[PDB]
């Protein structure tokens, strides 16, 4: 009855489905060990709970990176897979030759979790698409599962590369040769980069040392937001497909932003009560957005927002009707009413007031602009370009995936110009 | 007969207005019962702040 399994990948994707799931247990009162104080965990002898989620990474590292930190003991073994060497920031070393081998046994572990649950709601994933594990991995898996199960869609929590805060120096071949990928077999990318991550916890909350745990935490809060208002009941409910036909105009443009709210530090916290236009201001700021590229250099297609807590539904609509109708320009006119709301009923821990903002807007073209820039400049002097021609790729499906990408991106823009 | 016609009507008159006044009894009741409502409803709201907010 509407599952949910909990596909991860890579050392990214791992520590955020870590920190996703020890969130997940805490909002539903479970403790480290799986005791009570169906659409995520799965019933087990004794009482006990454990999630129904798979592991796959080629480097055992993560492996003790999942052991160490809590909530560790959920998990269950054979959904430990993990290979030995680590592609090491390379992408074809996750794709073709060491990365399958692993794939078809994961395929099996999928088979006999998949079938398990009885009406399957979808798919979700959690990876990286500069690293050459998560990547890799995950795109000949999203491969793999839209081959096997058409029917239900499948999220990609994806983490695009940091753009101009670089940390490794491949990003742009991996982030292209994903994406020429995942553009075909997924329904919900919705994009994270670290950049984004880093100005709301500098801007936002003056925190004095922001560690992986915090983003990991605050990608976390907002993956729950995206299906809670699913995983309880509302005054409004909605699911993981309502938001894909009411986000979605055509089978590609699905590439998605993300916002969480509320979101102050304590000299803020002492100020400002709570209240949904004060909620509303806050996620419909620029900068309060998971992706580093500002939504007014772009229009919102669609977007919708899932409330959580208890309000005025009327307050709710009369807010997203103001902000739709005072900055038109911003918003896309060849399509009305473009805003959708939903609310749930149980808010987070302690949080009175909780919203997910997801949209879709082509605002966020210029990333790949960019990223394919970095690509087709790293790529006219064929530079890096031994590490992947030697493991039986060829030149071609370089230009094929720049070809894709600058298609998609000529999609968003010819239809957002348009008009009516 | 006319002096009972009469007191007849008199009397209808007055359950008349009788069941008037106890509407108007019922309005003012209703009338103090959301005011109670709207006030423990702020308090409330206060207390759920002060929850909220002091969640470090
Ligand atoms: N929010 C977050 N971002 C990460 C994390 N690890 C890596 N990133 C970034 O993701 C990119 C590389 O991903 P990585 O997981 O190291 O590649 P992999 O070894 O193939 O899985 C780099 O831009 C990293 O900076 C993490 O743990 N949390």
């Amino acid at each position: 009855m509407r599952e949910i399994v909990h596909i991860q990948g890579g050392q990214c994707g791992n520590q955020i489905g870590a920190k996703f799931w020890e969130v997940i247990s805490d909002e539903h009162g479970i403790d480290p060990t799986g005791t009570y104080h169906n659409v995520y965990y799965n019933e087990a002898t004794g009482g006990r709970y454990v999630p129904r989620a798979i592991l796959m990474d080629l480097e055992p590292g993560t492996m003790d990176s999942v052991r160490a930190g809590p909530f560790g003991q959920l998990f269950r073994p054979d959904n430990f897979v993990f290979g030995q060497t680590g592609a090491g920031n390379n992408w074809a070393k996750g794709h073709y030759t060491e990365g399958a081998e692993l794939i078809d046994s994961v395929l099996d572990v999928v088979r006999k979790e998949a079938e398990g649950c009885d009406c399957l709601q979808g798919f979700q994933i959690t990876h990286s698409l500069g690293g050459g594990t998560g990547s890799g991995m995950g795109t000949l898996l999203i491969s793999k599962v839209r081959e096997e199960y058409p029917d239900r869609i499948m999220e990609t929590f994806s983490v695009v590369p940091s753009p101009k805060v670089s940390d490794t120096v491949v990003e742009p071949y991996n982030a292209t040769l994903s994406v020429h990928q995942l553009v075909e077999n997924a329904d919900e990318c919705m994009v994270i980069d670290n950049e984004a991550l880093y100005d709301i916890c500098f801007r936002t909350l003056k925190l004095t040392t922001p560690t992986y745990g915090d983003l990991n935490h605050l990608v976390s809060a907002a993956m729950s937001g995206v299906t809670c208002c699913l995983r309880f009941p509302g005054q409004l409910n909605s699911d993981l497909r309502k938001l894909a036909v009411n986000l979605i105009p055509f089978p590609r443009l699905h590439f998605f932003m993300i916002g969480f709210a509320p979101l102050t530090s304590r000299g803020s916290q002492q100020y400002r009560a709570l209240t949904v236009p004060e909620l509303t201001q806050q996620m419909f700021d620029a900068k309060n957005m998971m992706c580093a590229a500002d939504p007014r250099h772009g229009r919102y297609l669609t977007a919708s927002a899932l409330f959580r807590g208890r309000m005025s539904t009327k307050e709710v609509d009369e807010q997203m009707l103001n902000v739709q109708n005072k900055n038109s320009s911003y918003f896309v006119e060849w399509i009305p009413n473009n805003i959708k709301s939903s609310i749930c009923d149980i808010p987070p821990k302690g949080l009175k007031m909780a919203v997910t903002f997801v949209g879709n807007s082509t605002a966020i073209q210029e990333m790949f602009k960019r990223v394919a820039e970095q690509f087709t400049a790293m790529f006219r002097r064929k530079a890096f370009l031994h590490w992947y021609t030697g493991e039986g790729m060829d030149e071609m499906e370089f230009t094929e995936a720049e070809s894709n990408m600058n298609d998609l991106v000529s999609e968003y823009q010819q239809y957002q110009d348009a008009t009516a | 007969i006319n002096m009972m016609r009469g007191d007849l009507e008199d009397n209808l008159n007055q359950k008349r207005r009788n069941w008037e006044k106890n509407t108007k009894e019922f309005n003012i009741q209703q009338r103090n019962e959301k005011l109670d409502y709207e006030r423990s409803s702020h308090l409330d709201n206060q207390a759920q702040n002060q929850y909220h907010i002091t969640y470090c």
